[PDB]
């Protein structure tokens, strides 16, 4: 139970009931736990650069050593704050790549540099930091697997639905989306766009896997459907809101992540970042957003460091 | 205040009636008639006699083998966990065959274990309805309550049975759970374009709106008038009297024209009834000759258009 | 005209207000003093309506097909306050002039129940109705903090807003007040249906038989069910059912906003979270 | 002014009134739970969070 | 035995075996058709 | 066949505009079952014509229909056609739709709240055919469940708290075990008049009757049975007409307004 | 506080009220019980003290 | 430890008291398993401990 009024927000025509509501109290909660991390003050213009100075940068080579070593404080407060500088470092030897941390850590920065460049019709200028999905922890919160499911007798086939799951914001609905849809490229539409049947095979049991990888979605922003949705026609655009095309592309952004990012990183990780199905820690709408409409409130962390950007 | 006639005030004890007698052949009507107190209260105290006959006990043994094997089904779902069942018991269901089987048996646990049950259980529903039928008949009563039923089997049969063939696969049909079946229900007009747009569940919730409507119209009206014993509707039927009166004036004197104490039942029983008639032709309408409800909408002037406040742009027309 | 045997019972006096002014019938109807304030209150909400309609959401979207007909609550940017008459404020109007046709013909309905001398049930049963209405223009925007959330006056565009209002809760069928309003609905309509049919069957008994009697009624269900309710208490049964649907149906919507604003299987976390599994 | 009790039942008059009363008193303390200004609820060293870094609490909307 | 008639009604007890036979021999065919090994209506 | 009938035309539209012509000739049919009561309408139009013009509206009245008794007790059509009927009251007013006034007495005009139908003189029969409402006296086997305060010995007391009488007897429905009507004693002549349990508010903690319908004074007027221990069709509406009168004529007040 | 304390058993069924006051406080002492366990801080079973002993050696499911 | 305690079989039904008290104790029993097997900790047939056969 709640206490009214809710912080409310009209995104459609007046009657049609697309509207956002926050519990004032519950939001305060939720922004004091996705607060951003101050940014570091600026690296002095000049000096030796990272080209002739270090031996071992294949990503970060195009800064000087004064951004560079901002670089890496940041990257320290945003990933290993605890374990400090040593986590992604073998002990005396910066250049070694003899330690996982470090292989996986460059192909970070080039998950993050790729999508601060390349996905700004998802992250729109605001970009990711390290610290969007970590959040000062070597591993992210907010990570998924494939998920087998409830455990069954050796002989039933799992159904994958039909128990209640936070997967899918505790529905009854199948409680493994990301699997289909944010790793592979599963048709998310279901909806015949014709008043009369003209070839549209998809089983209304396809619908309930569209219908939990939206729960899903709404779960990982805070918002409901009407959010991007006009519910009268899901599958008509011109009644949509312009977020459902920012989450149009967030969908692909999400699978290049999966795909191209950490399923190849799946030999280098231990076997404590891997799920039962021995997929590793794949990125969600939750482990950016984790809970809100946009990550850390639409705070603005990656400008203020260069190297998070392709050259 | 006055006595509004919502709770027995006394109650009187009778010997428990045994039952109009049945015509020769019949089983003898079972269980020893109780006198529950607060049962009393509300209605009549007595609970039995009831007839179980030979119908009745095939629907029982048909009607159980459906339940079993939906609570089986359920049960080795949480990996025969009692207590996983219990917390998850609402999330719980047999889930329709996969929707590559077609029409086809697949196997127990990919869907053969939900058909045996939709067949067990639609078996024990007709011949419920026979007994029904029966009853009735060794009464002397009209089968007014079997016609009723059967609406009410028809839309049952549509939702399991005759669409999911019209449509030429099982996983169209309804799972056997609380909360899945209600995400069937959402997914249902989700799937097939706001079944909002449905004419025939616009209907089916005019009548199902209208059976409240009717019944708490009927309700209080008789016990407005249960003074006058209008709750002897038998009697005010056959011999109309003040209490008939008096309700038909009302309703004439509020929206200038009312009905009998005998046709009101006509507009209840025919609303209940076209609850569900309307409930399985729009069922039977839906995905088969109608793709999209929202776009049949549209297509025949019936969805509003809003002013254009908020869009989005389409990314796949690029 | 009146009925045959209705002459007898058209008497002076019952009016809750006006005395033997307003106290007269034209032709069926009784009106009295609420019969002409609910009249007129009735016909200008329904000429505002058809104003609303003229006008419509814009020029180009004006439109006289009565599905398409939409009079829209104001934007939730106005809050409780009125809005300009083209941007809500006729919905404002028109939904006072609808509680007071409403209120006036559940209060005619006391004047005529006066009349006759019977119980006050039928505008007792009538205020659930009317309250399930003001909850959803009135209650609900009010705690909401916006008659903005109310919904708007048109055949489709307020299926649209129920629509929306419940996909604003991500899985609107597991509130569990409208479960419950829900079950009551559904056994309010079995149940129409079995007094419907167990009337209609004892008075039109089979080809060669005479009218049953009180016993085959009791004796119908027991054979099928193992219990009558009984011919009084099934207008009870019928009138709490009907009206228990109404009221847990006013209680889902208020719940749904202003007492939850997260998605509705999420509420269940309770039960789910209960260290005992 | 005894005259109200000779036309008022004093037990419903009392029932009445501190129904009223009590409704009263909860309505008010509601109204000041609804304004954050006076929510004592939120402590007496409540600081709203701050926004930094083009933070903004709701989505944009209409 | 015998006497287990003086007990149980024939009436009642006959359409209750046949019933409860009924429904196992329709179950038996029916777990054997979902069985692909035993499903005797393929090629 | 397929969904599209024209280049417009659909299934799904022709299915929904054969339901609205069913509907159509549902409501037809229903309203010719309403109408089998009170038909041809009684009015000044047929008044004013001496009887030439019938007012019955759309759909017009349909054929009779027997209900045939149970135990031989006749056969009723329900679209009869009953003889006319004369009030007990005057107009307030000439003009069309005005109320009427009941003459002398309000509580004994049988006008308005106490108006009844002359309903069959005989008594309502159960399955066997035995008398249904019946005092306790004779429905021995009857008896008030433990729980439950016995009505017999209770005072009844009118609308102005004035004692009316005591609770001699309870009449029950045997064919459904109810309480119908308490037979009270009425301590102005000692003659015993029946009490509708519709108008019974029990007081249990003081064994009191509460009657807000009528005052004390007005038990004396009560219409009475022919038989002390059946009460006919007939009388059960005169009884329960005569207390319901008393909710508009018992008190000044009664008749309104508020304000 | 009060010596004329015991006529209150005159007033209210001494029977009724010790089956409620059993009952209540049965319900009351099984609320509290709950409500600390679903609580992490008042959680005795799974506090972790007195440094628990089982070993969660499975690939975990991070989302659920 | 009050010695004239035996009175209270004067007030409460002896029969119901063992009916509730029997039926009250199996549902806290089986409460208190239950919460037990919930737990990673306290969960004596999910622990492991002995040995791991499967
Ligand atoms: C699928 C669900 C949805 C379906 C669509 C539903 C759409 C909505 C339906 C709306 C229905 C409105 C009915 C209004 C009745 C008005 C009174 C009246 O005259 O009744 C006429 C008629 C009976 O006429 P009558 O009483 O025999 O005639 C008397 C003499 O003719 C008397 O002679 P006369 O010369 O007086 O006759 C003139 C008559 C002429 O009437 C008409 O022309 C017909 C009017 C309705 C069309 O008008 C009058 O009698 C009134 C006189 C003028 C006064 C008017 C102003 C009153 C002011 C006082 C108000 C105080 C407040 O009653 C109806 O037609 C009722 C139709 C019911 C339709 C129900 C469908 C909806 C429910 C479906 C679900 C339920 C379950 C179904 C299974
Ligand atoms: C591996 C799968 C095999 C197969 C292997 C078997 C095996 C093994 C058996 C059957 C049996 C049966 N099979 Mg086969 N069967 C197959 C495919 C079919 C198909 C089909 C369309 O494919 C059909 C319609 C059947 C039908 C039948 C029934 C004739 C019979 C079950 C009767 C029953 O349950 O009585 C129960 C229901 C009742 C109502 C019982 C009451 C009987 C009557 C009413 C009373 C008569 C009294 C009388 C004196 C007693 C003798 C009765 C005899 C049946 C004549 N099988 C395939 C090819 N089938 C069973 C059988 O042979 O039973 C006789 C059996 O053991
Ligand atoms: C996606 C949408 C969600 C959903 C979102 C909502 C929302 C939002 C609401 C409901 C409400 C309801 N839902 Mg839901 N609901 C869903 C699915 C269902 C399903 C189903 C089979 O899936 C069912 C059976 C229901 C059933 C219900 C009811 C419990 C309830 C509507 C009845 C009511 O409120 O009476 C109330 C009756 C009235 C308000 C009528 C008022 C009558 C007035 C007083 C008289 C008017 C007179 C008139 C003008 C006369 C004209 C004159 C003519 C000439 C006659 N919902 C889906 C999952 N549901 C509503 C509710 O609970 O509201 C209280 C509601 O707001
Ligand atoms: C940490 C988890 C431990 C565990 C720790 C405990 C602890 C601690 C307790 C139990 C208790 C019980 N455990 Mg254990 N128990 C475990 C695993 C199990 C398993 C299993 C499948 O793994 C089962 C079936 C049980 C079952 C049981 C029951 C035998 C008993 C619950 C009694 C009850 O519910 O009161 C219902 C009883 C009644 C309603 C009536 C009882 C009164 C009767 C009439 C009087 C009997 C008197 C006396 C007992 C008889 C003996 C006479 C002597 C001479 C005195 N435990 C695991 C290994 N278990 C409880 C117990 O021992 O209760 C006795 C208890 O305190
Ligand atoms: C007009 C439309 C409405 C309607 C009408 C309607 N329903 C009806 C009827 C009618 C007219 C009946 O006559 C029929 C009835 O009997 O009513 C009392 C019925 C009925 N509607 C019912 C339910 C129902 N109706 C619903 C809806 C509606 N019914 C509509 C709103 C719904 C909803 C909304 O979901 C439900 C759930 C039933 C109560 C009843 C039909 C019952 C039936 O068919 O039962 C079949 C038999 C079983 C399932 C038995 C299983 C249970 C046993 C206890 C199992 C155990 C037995 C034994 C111990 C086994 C022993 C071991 C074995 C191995 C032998
Ligand atoms: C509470 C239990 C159920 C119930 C009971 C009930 N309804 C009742 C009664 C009772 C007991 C009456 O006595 C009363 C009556 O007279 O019935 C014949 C009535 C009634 N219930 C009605 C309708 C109705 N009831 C509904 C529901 C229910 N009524 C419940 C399910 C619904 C639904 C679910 O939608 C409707 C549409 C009427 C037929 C009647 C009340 C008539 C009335 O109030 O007349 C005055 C108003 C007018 C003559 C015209 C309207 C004037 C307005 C200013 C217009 C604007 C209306 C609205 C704001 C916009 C349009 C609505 C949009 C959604 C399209
Ligand atoms: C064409 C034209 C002139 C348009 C102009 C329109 C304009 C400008 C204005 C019109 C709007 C205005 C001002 C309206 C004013 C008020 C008016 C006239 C209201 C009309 C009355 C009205 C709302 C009627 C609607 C009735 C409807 C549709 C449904 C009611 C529910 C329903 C289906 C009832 C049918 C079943 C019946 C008759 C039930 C009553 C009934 C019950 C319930 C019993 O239990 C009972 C028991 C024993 C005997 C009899 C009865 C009995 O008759
Ligand atoms: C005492 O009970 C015990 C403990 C023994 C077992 C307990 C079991 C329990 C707890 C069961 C609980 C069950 C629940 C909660 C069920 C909920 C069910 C719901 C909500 C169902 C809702 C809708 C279901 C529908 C509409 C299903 C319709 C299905 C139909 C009409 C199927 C028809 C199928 C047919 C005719 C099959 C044909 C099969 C063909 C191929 C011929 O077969 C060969
Ligand atoms: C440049 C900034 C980043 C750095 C330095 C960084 C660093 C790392 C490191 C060192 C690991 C391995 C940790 C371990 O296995 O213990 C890792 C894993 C991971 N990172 Fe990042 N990361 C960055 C940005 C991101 C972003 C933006 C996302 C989200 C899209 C992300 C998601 C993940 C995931 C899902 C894993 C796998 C889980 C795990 O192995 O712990 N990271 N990251
Ligand atoms: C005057 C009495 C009310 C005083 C307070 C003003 C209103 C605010 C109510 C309480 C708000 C609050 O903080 O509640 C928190 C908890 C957590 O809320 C609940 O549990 C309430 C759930 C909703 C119950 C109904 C509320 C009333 C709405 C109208 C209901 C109408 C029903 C009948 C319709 C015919
Ligand atoms: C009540 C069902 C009426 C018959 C519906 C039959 C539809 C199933 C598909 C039949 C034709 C299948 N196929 C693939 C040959 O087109
Ligand atoms: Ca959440
Ligand atoms: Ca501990
Ligand atoms: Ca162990
Ligand atoms: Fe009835
Ligand atoms: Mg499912």
């Amino acid at each position: 139970c709640e206490r009214p009024p809710p912080e409310v927000v009209q995104k459609g025509y007046r009657g049609v009931a697309m509207e956002q509501n926050y519990n004032p109290r519950l939001l305060e909660a939720s922004i004091k736990a996705n607060l951003p991390v101050e940014s570091l003050p600026a690296a002095a213009p000049g000096g030796p650069s990272v080209s002739d100075v270090y031996e071992n940068v294949q990503v970060l080579k195009d800064l000087s050593v004064a951004e560079f070593t901002r670089t890496m404080v940041a990257v320290t407060t945003w990933v290993a704050p605890k374990e400090g500088c040593n986590y992604c470092h073998v002990p005396g030897n910066w250049a070694s790549d003899d330690i996982y941390t470090k292989v996986v850590s460059r192909r970070m920065f080039e998950l993050v540099r790729a999508t601060n460049s390349n996905w700004k019709d998802h992250v729109a200028e605001t970009g990711v930091t390290c610290y969007t999905c970590h959040r000062g922890n070597p591993v992210p919160k907010y990570v998924w697997v494939t998920d087998p499911g409830p455990n069954q007798p050796s002989g039933v086939t799992p159904t994958g639905q039909n128990y209640a799951s936070s997967t899918v914001a505790y529905s009854a609905l199948p409680l493994d989306p990301y699997t289909p849809f944010l790793d592979q490229s599963n048709e998310i539409r279901v909806i015949g766009q014709t008043a009369l049947p003209a070839g549209n095979t998809t089983s209304l049991k396809q619908a309930e896997w569209t219908y939990g990888l939206m729960m899903q979605i709404s779960d990982s922003l805070g918002v409901n459907c009407t959010f991007c949705h006009n519910s009268r026609s899901f599958y008509d655009w011109k009644q949509s809101t312009p977020q459902r095309t920012t989450a149009w592309y967030a969908i692909r952004h999400v699978r290049d992540i999966n795909q191209n990012y950490i399923w190849p990183l799946n030999d280098a990780l231990p076997a404590s970042r891997k799920g039962p199905y021995g997929d590793p820690f794949k990125v969600g709408c939750m482990t950016c957003h984790q809970g809100a409409y946009k990550p850390l409130y639409g705070a603005q962390m990656a400008k203020d460091y260069p190297a998070l950007y392709e050259s | 205040p006055e006595y509004q006639n919502i709770f027995t005030t006394v109650q009187v004890r009778a010997p428990a009636y045994p039952g109009v007698p049945l015509p020769k052949g019949s089983l003898p009507r079972i269980g020893k008639p109780i006198f529950s107190y607060w049962a009393g209260k509300i209605g009549d105290a007595q609970i039995g006699p009831i007839y179980l006959g030979f119908t009745g006990t095939l629907s029982i043994i048909f009607g159980f083998m459906a339940i079993f094997i939906i609570g089986f089904n359920m049960l080795a779902s949480v990996d025969w966990n009692i207590i996983q069942f219990v917390k998850h018991f609402f999330w719980l269901g047999l889930e329709p065959p996969a929707p590559q089987y077609g029409l086809t048996i697949p196997p127990l646990s990919e869907g053969g274990w939900w058909l045996m049950a939709g067949f067990f259980l639609t078996m024990s529903i007709l011949l419920w309805w026979v007994r029904t039928y029966k009853r009735a008949e060794a009464l002397g009563m009209s089968q007014h309550l079997s016609w009723a039923f059967a609406a009410a089997i028809f839309f049952y049969l549509s939702l399991g049975f005759i669409r999911p063939v019209m449509m030429g696969s099982w996983a169209e049909a309804v799972p056997f759970g609380i909360f899945p079946h209600l995400d069937w229900t959402a997914a249902f007009s989700i799937r097939y374009g706001n079944l909002y747009y449905n004419p025939f569940h616009m209907l089916s919730i005019a009548f199902l709106y209208g059976s409240a409507l009717l019944f708490a119209m009927h309700g209080a009206t008789i016990l407005a008038v249960s003074r006058f014993g209008g709750d002897r509707e038998i009697d005010q039927i056959t011999d109309r009297g003040t209490a008939a009166e008096r309700a038909a004036i009302f309703w004439r004197w509020t929206m200038g024209f009312n009905a009998s104490m005998e046709s009101i039942h006509r507009w209840a029983w025919w609303c209940a009834v076209l609850t569900v008639i309307t409930a399985g032709i729009g069922i039977l309408l839906t995905g088969t000759v109608v793709e999209n409800w929202y776009l049949w909408a549209i297509k025949h002037g019936v969805a509003p258009a809003y002013p254009e406040v908020v869009t989005a742009v389409d990314p796949y027309a690029t | 005209a009146m009925l045959s045997f209705e002459r007898k019972y058209r008497v002076r006096g019952g009016t809750l207000i006006g005395g033997d002014l307003f106290d007269f019938w034209v032709g069926p109807f009784y009106v009295g003093f609420f019969g002409v304030a609910g009249f007129f209150f009735a016909l200008l909400g329904v000429l505002l309506i058809v104003w609303g309609a003229t006008i419509g959401p814009n020029a180009e979207l004006q439109t006289y097909n009565i599905w398409q007909i939409s009079i829209a609550p104001p934007d939730l940017s106005y809050g409780l306050g009125m809005a300009p008459m083209t941007e809500g404020g006729l919905w404002q109007i028109i939904t006072i002039c609808a509680i007071g046709a409403f209120v006036s013909w559940a209060l005619r309905e006391v004047e005529i129940c006066r009349k006759l001398g019977i119980g006050f049930h039928i505008p007792f049963a009538f205020a659930f109705a009317i309250g399930a209405y003001l909850v959803l223009v009135v209650v609900r925007p009010i705690l909401m903090g916006a008659w903005g959330h109310g919904f708007p006056y048109g055949i489709l565009s307020h299926l649209d807003w129920v629509s929306n209002v419940g996909y604003q809760f991500l899985h609107f069928h597991y509130n569990p007040a409208h479960m419950l309003a829900i079950t009551f609905f559904f056994t309010n309509c079995l149940a129409l249906s079995m007094h419907g049919s167990l009337i209609l069957s004892v008075t039109n008994p089979q080809k060669g038989e005479e009218v049953k009697t009180s016993e085959h009624e009791n004796t119908f269900f027991r054979d099928i069910v193992g219990y009558s309710i009984g011919a009084l208490a099934i207008h009870r049964l019928g009138l709490f059912l009907a009206l228990s649907a109404v009221f847990w149906s006013a209680v889902c919507i208020v719940i749904s906003g202003p007492f939850w604003t997260r998605g509705w299987p999420e509420w269940w976390n309770w039960w789910l979270e209960l260290p005992l599994w | 002014l005894y005259k109200i009790w000779l036309a008022f039942d004093p037990r419903m008059a009392l029932i009445g009134l501190g129904a009223f009363l009590f409704a009263l008193a909860l309505f008010i303390h509601y109204m000041l739970l609804r304004s954050p200004e006076f929510d004592w609820l939120l402590g007496p060293d409540y600081a709203p969070v701050t926004l930094s870094a083009g933070m903004s609490a709701l989505p944009a909307g209409r | 035995m015998h006497k287990i008639w003086q007990i149980f009604d024939p009436r009642r007890t006959l359409v209750a075996l046949f019933g409860f036979l009924f429904v196992l021999g329709l179950l038996i065919h029916f777990i054997l058709l979902s069985s692909p090994a035993f499903n005797w209506l393929s090629g | 066949m397929s969904a599209a009938i024209t280049e417009y035309m659909d299934v799904a539209q022709l299915t929904i505009w054969a339901f609205w012509f069913f509907f159509a000739g549902l409501i037809i049919y229903l309203r010719r079952e309403d109408k089998r009561e009170g038909y041809p309408l009684d009015s000044d139009r047929t008044e004013r014509s001496g009887g030439r013009v019938k007012v019955v509206g759309f759909p017009d009245l349909a054929e009779p229909k027997t209900f045939v008794l149970p135990h031989n007790a006749g056969t009723v059509m329900a679209p009869r056609v009953e003889a006319p009927t004369s009030i007990n009251a005057t107009p307030v007013a000439p003009f069309p739709g005005a109320p009427f006034e009941p003459n002398g007495d309000p509580m004994l005009s049988g006008f308005g709240p106490s108006a009844s139908p002359d309903r069959a003189k005989h008594c309502d029969l159960t399955f066997e055919g035995l008398p249904k409402i019946v005092p306790l006296r004779v429905a021995t086997d009857f008896s008030i469940a433990e729980r439950d305060p016995d009505p017999r010995g209770m005072t009844v007391v009118g609308l102005d708290g004035e004692v009316a009488g005591t609770v001699s007897d309870v009449w029950v429905d045997r064919s459904e075990p109810q309480i119908r009507y308490l037979e009270v004693k009425v301590a102005a002549g000692g003659k015993n008049v029946l009490l509708p349990i519709g108008f019974s508010r029990f007081d249990k903690k003081a064994r009191k009757v509460k009657v807000a319908a009528i005052k004390a004074a007005h038990f004396a007027n009560v219409p009475t049975l022919a038989k002390p221990d059946q009460i006919t069709l007939y009388e059960e509406d005169k009884v329960c007409a005569y207390y319901a009168g008393g909710k508009l004529y018992a008190t000044a007040e009664r008749a309104g307004p508020l304000l | 506080m009060s010596p004329d304390l015991w006529k209150i058993w005159l007033l209210v069924d001494p029977r009724r009220i010790l089956i409620a006051v059993f009952a209540f406080l049965t319900v009351l002492g099984l609320a509290i019980h709950m409500i600390l366990l679903s609580t992490a801080e008042f959680n005795w079973l799974e506090d972790g003290v007195p440094a628990a002993t089982v070993q969660q050696v499975t690939p975990v499911v991070p989302q659920r």
